[PDB]
DNA sequence: CGTCG
DNA sequence: CGACG
């Protein structure tokens, strides 16, 4: 683990480790009822060499300078650990070796913080793709980054963020109903104690606002999928040959083949992207860099039951490139049954888009990341049970296989093509006439992971129409 | 809502508080005013104390001492009428409010006449036992001990909360529950007519009760006129 | 433990 | 929060 700098001994001493455990407690305390956002860092530090020990305490509010610290050199490690454990007790109410931690009122709460020559012979575009999707550098930029506001105390562990996400599921189901204000107050208390937030001297807010709740949930899902793709990023310890290119290429169990750019299917994909790129609500042009026909292991056979099901279509699915690795390793997944269902526009299930713009908006490619990823999928939308206004659902209607959120903007229905007997809606944005609706662009949704079959993966370039492109566009 | 109420007033719980102006210690059991300020040492407010005169020497424009000061309605009626003055220094409804305020004055003087003999004859452990014997909750501090004893003897032995079952206590505006619904939150249930039973004095405190001359004049907690 | 900073 | 009677 680390060493708090307010002691100043990071260069002169390190934190202690015995019996597997480590002596660095990060207790929090959040009370929205009064507005208390207190912290407490407690460390037992041993000199790098000599047998000299200190107990370091630091307290105050989150993010602000309000607080203090104190270092107390101890006599020996024995007395030092005695004082450390009795301090942990006095503060959090539980003992150091308390397997099951039981929260007590007016007491703090500990927080888990995570720490710690050959040649490939493959086609080159795939190796570039791999270097992108297994980009350990960006993975570290995601997890191991400062951003004090996000992590005012430290990089929380996976279990912490997952528990926070579950409590947010509870918050969502309370927002949907007319829950008691006290229940939501307790939800806020626990969610802010579990995840610290620099609110300055401002009283921490309540989670009454549903939109901010969904935003924090997006943040938590981001961090969660990040740590998951990081756990997938690791795991190799054999086959030390053919560069890690082959290693992480075979870690996906997928057959990836760079579709010839000049090929017919590639031309049809380019026309799809061109027509369905609605610059409206999208301040960025798109350039088709690379095409990849992907055959995912197993997904090919599990899709056969619906191979004959009529009304199959090629659709866009787009998420952060960070997840794409896992999305290729395990195939497109559905939200878990225990995740909240009110946040989803049309409930849990594979989402799709006939407008590449909408699906691309989810890649969250920033100005500093002009490259994005998106997937073309042969989904066998059996029968589209259409829904104009948003509506969370559970029961698939009788003889209906999929949901279609209707937006006024749709691909030109006349402009469509049957590739492999699959309808491709590569038309330009026309006014569907659908009125009294909530969606802008159409949403296509299925509710069976086998109903989908990922066919192509597009490397896209998000040429944001900025000063650079602006100079290139007037000469 | 408490709303902090930085202006604060009460009797000196100890003789250790130093006046932030003259630096002299504030004697125990002496009327003293403070202002609640956010300390830089920890995430928690703290009272800067002053002598009653030193507080008004530093200049304050308190227009409504009752509402802007936490604990104003918990003092002696005489010290109250002193603060009410020092702060700035109808046809029938008029007499109605005047007479009800006279009743408030009587009630305040009565409670203090109680507490006087209460601590004069009884020890702290005796008050603790009195509170225990009425399903109450022993508070921290002799002052709060005698406050809850007087409350239970005048308005009846308080009964557990309806939600969390924690004992509630009288606040400036109404009775607030001090219980903890869960380990993460505190109960904010607030009402002006809580459920109570009658106070009970054991045989031990029978001759002592006679020494107190317990009148047992039943009544109801008068709450502030504000709104 | 109960104040005060 | 810690510090002290
Ligand atoms: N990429 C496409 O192909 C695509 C195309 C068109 C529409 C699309 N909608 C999605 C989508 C949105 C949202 C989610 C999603 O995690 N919900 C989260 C809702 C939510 N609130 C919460 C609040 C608290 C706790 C947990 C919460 N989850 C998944 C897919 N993807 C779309
Ligand atoms: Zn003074
Ligand atoms: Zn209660």
């Amino acid at each position: 683990a680390a060493v708090d700098p307010d002691s100043g001994l990071e260069h002169s001493a390190h934190v202690l480790e015995k019996g597997g455990k480590v002596f660095s407690a990060t207790l929090g305390l959040v009370d929205i009822v009064k507005g208390t956002n207190s912290y407490y860092k407690l460390q037992l530090l041993e000199d790098d060499k000599e047998n000299r020990y200190w107990i370091f305490r630091s307290w105050g509010r989150v993010g602000t300078v309000i607080g203090s610290n104190k270092l107390e050199q101890m006599p020996s490690k024995e007395d030092a650990i005695e004082h450390f454990m009795k301090l942990y007790e006095e503060k959090t109410g539980n003992a150091w070796h308390s397997k099951n931690f039981t929260k007590y009122p007016k007491k703090f709460y500990p927080l888990e913080i995570d720490y710690g020559g050959t040649k490939s012979k493959l086609p080159k575009p795939v190796q570039d793709l791999i270097k992108m999707i297994f980009d350990v550098e960006s993975m570290k930029k995601a997890m191991y980054e400062i951003d004090l506001q996000k992590m005012p105390l430290g990089k929380l562990s996976k279990r912490q963020i997952q528990a926070a996400y579950s409590i947010l599921s509870e918050v969502q189901q309370a927002v949907s109903q007319g829950s008691s204000d006290s229940q939501i107050l307790d939800l806020s208390n626990r969610f802010y104690t579990l995840i610290p937030h620099d609110f300055g001297m401002k009283k921490p807010p309540l989670l009454n606002n549903a939109d901010s709740v969904q935003a924090k949930a997006e943040m938590l899902d981001n961090l969660l999928d990040i740590e998951v793709a990081y756990s997938l990023l690791r795991g190799g310890s054999d086959d030390s040959s053919k560069d890690p290119i082959d290693v992480n290429y075979e870690k996906l169990k997928t057959d990836i083949k760079v579709v010839d750019r000049d090929s017919e299917e590639a031309e049809i994909i380019r026309k799809y992207v061109k027509n369905t790129h609605a610059t409206t609500h999208n301040a960025y042009d798109l350039e088709v860099i690379d095409i990849f026909k992907i055959e995912r292991e197993g997904e090919c056979q599990r899709y056969k039951p619906f191979k004959q099901l009529h009304n199959r279509r090629l659709l866009w699915h787009g998420s952060r490139t960070t997840n794409f690795a896992g999305i290729l390793s395990q195939g497109l997944r559905i939200a878990p049954p225990e995740a909240p269902v009110t946040g989803y526009m049309f409930g849990k299930g594979i989402y799709f888009a006939d407008m590449v713009s909408k699906s691309a908006n989810y890649c969250h490619t920033s100005q500093g990341d002009p490259i994005g990823l998106i997937l073309l999928g042969e989904v066998a939308l059996g029968n589209m049970y259409e829904l104009k206004h948003a509506s969370h659902i559970s029961k698939l209607p009788k003889g209906k296989h999929s949901v279609k959120g209707l937006g006024k903007t749709t691909p030109d229905p006349s402009a469509n093509i049957s590739l492999d007997g699959v309808d491709v809606p590569l038309g330009t944005g026309i006014s569907s006439g659908v009125n009294d609706t909530s969606l802008l662009y159409n949403e296509y949704i299925v509710y069976d992971i086998a109903q989908v079959n990922l066919k192509y993966l597009l490397k896209l370039k998000f040429n944001f129409k900025t000063s650079l492109w602006l100079e290139h566009h007037h000469h | 809502e408490s709303s902090d109420k930085l202006y604060r007033v009460e009797y000196a719980k100890s003789g250790r508080a130093s006046c932030k102006k003259c630096s002299e210690s504030i004697p125990k059991d002496s009327l003293r005013m403070a202002i609640m300020v956010q300390s830089p040492m920890f995430d928690g407010k703290v009272p800067h104390w002053y002598h009653f005169s030193c507080f008004w020497k530093v200049g304050h424009s308190i227009r409504h001492p009752d509402v802007e000061v936490d604990g104003f309605s918990e003092l002696r009626w005489d010290d109250q009428q002193k603060v009410k003055k020092t702060a700035e220094a109808s046809k029938k409804e008029k007499d109605k409010d005047s007479k009800l305020e006279k009743a408030l004055k009587a009630q305040n003087d009565l409670i203090w006449n109680i507490k006087d003999e209460l601590k004069k004859v009884c020890s702290t452990n005796d008050l603790k036992e009195l509170l225990i014997f009425n399903k109450q909750q022993v508070p921290s501090g002799e002052s709060a001990i005698l406050d809850r004893v007087a409350d239970g003897m005048v308005f009846g032995a308080l009964l557990p909360c309806e939600e969390c079952s924690g004992q509630l206590v009288f606040k400036s505006d109404a009775y607030y529950c001090t219980g903890d619904v869960t380990a993460w939150t505190k109960c904010m249930v607030k009402t002006q007519t809580p459920n109570r039973k009658e106070w009970v004095t054991p045989k031990e405190f029978r001759e002592i009760s006679y020494l107190k001359k317990l009148k047992v004049k039943k009544q109801d907690r008068i709450f502030p006129p504000e709104t």
